[PDB]
């Protein structure tokens, strides 16, 4: 028993949402994600490549409107958000593949 | 004797907004006076009202009501706005009266 | 008075079946979409 | 599992979904009409011209 590495019970993923609203907060945060494959899977290499295409942004990227990332460009051209990031968080048997952005209350919809 | 009180408490239950967990003042039609009063409510009272109302709209869409235990009881209904509203109206009538003179 | 009599009823039959089928189908779809709001749960969490 | 097969083959790609509706309609019509007419006539045995037609259809004068 002592030298056997325990296998954890699998965690079920659920398409769903949680909305914590506080209009008193200056900017909104939003994160969206689908279930990832988990450490072992090779596809993670492709997912990471994919995340690189979309990439990330933040109001201090000097590249501005000429950034290669389309989402970054639009973000700049339309002042869509303060920042955004893609991610591929892995775990043993699962993971989260998504993105998170910070935007002003009135640009959330266009950003999304 | 306690007739007026028997009637009120009766109407209160007949109305039934207490089944949605709403306070009498939660059910007021928001005309101008009521809108001004609401702007004067302290933050906590305003957020409590907002949750109560949102909660009622959700029950309403679901076609459910709160469990009998959670119903607002006649004597525990807090007339949180009536005070502000009466003041708002007092001010209005003062100005109206004054602008005629 | 009404030569269409037979065709009218044959049509009525078709209208009913399709009506029964289509109505059920649409009922499910309305329900499906609304399920999101129907089962939705909320809570009031003030810094209290 | 048909549901999964259906999903993968028909309902996943919006293009195949439309194709399934069209081809689905074409087959539904052919079937649905035949059945309706069939039901209607059975419920009206010997009342329609289709039924009595033979009596004068090349068997008189
Ligand atoms: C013989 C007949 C053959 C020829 C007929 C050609 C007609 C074919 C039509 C093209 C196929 C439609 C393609 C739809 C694709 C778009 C789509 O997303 O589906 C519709 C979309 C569903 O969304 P999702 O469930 O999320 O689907 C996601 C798919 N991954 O929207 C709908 O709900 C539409 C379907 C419901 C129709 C409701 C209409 C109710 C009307 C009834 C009354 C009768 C009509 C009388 C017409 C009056 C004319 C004067
Ligand atoms: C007139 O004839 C009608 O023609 C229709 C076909 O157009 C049939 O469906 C009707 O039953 C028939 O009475
Ligand atoms: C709710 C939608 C109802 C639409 C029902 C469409 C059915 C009409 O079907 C009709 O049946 C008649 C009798 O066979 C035929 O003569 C007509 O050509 C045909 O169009």
């Amino acid at each position: 028993k002592e030298d056997a590495v325990p296998i954890l019970p699998r965690c079920r993923f659920t398409g769903s949402e949680i909305r914590a609203r506080d209009d008193a907060l200056p900017v909104a945060h939003v994160a969206l994600a689908v279930e990832g494959p988990g450490w072992a899977d090779p596809d993670n290499v492709v997912l990471h490549v994919a995340n690189a295409i979309i990439g990330r942004y933040d109001r201090t990227f000097g590249g501005g409107k000429h950034l290669s990332s389309r989402l970054a460009a639009l973000a700049v051209e339309h002042k869509l958000c303060h920042s955004f990031q893609t991610f591929n968080t892995s775990y043993s048997d699962t993971g989260l593949f998504g993105f998170h952005f910070v935007a002003d209350p009135l640009s959330i919809d266009d950003m999304m | 004797g306690r007739l007026m009180d028997r009637i009120r408490k009766w109407y209160y239950n007949a109305a039934g907004f207490n089944k949605y967990g709403l306070m009498r003042d939660d059910t007021l039609y928001e005309d101008d006076d009521v809108k001004e009063a609401l702007k004067r409510l302290p933050e906590d009272l305003y957020n409590e009202r907002m949750f109560r109302i949102k909660r009622a709209l959700d029950l309403s869409l679901k076609h459910r009501i709160l469990p009998k235990e959670q119903w607002v009881k006649y004597e525990e209904d807090k007339p949180y706005l009536e005070p502000y509203l009466k003041e708002v109206i007092r001010e209005r009538l003062e100005r109206e009266a004054w602008n005629k003179k | 008075a009404e030569p269409e009599h037979d065709q009218r009823k044959r049509m009525g039959l078709k209208m009913l079946l399709i009506s029964a089928l289509l109505t059920s189908l649409l009922y499910y779809m309305k329900r499906h979409k609304w399920s999101v709001l129907k089962s939705r749960k909320m809570a009031y969490r003030p810094p209290k | 599992a048909l549901l999964r097969q259906a999903y993968s083959a028909l309902f996943r790609r919006t293009s195949t979904f439309a194709l399934t509706v069209v081809l689905g309609a074409v087959l539904f019509e052919r079937a649905f009409d035949q059945g309706a007419d069939a039901i209607f006539e059975h419920l009206n045995e010997g009342k329609l011209w289709k039924h009595i037609k033979h009596k004068y259809e090349a068997s008189e004068e």
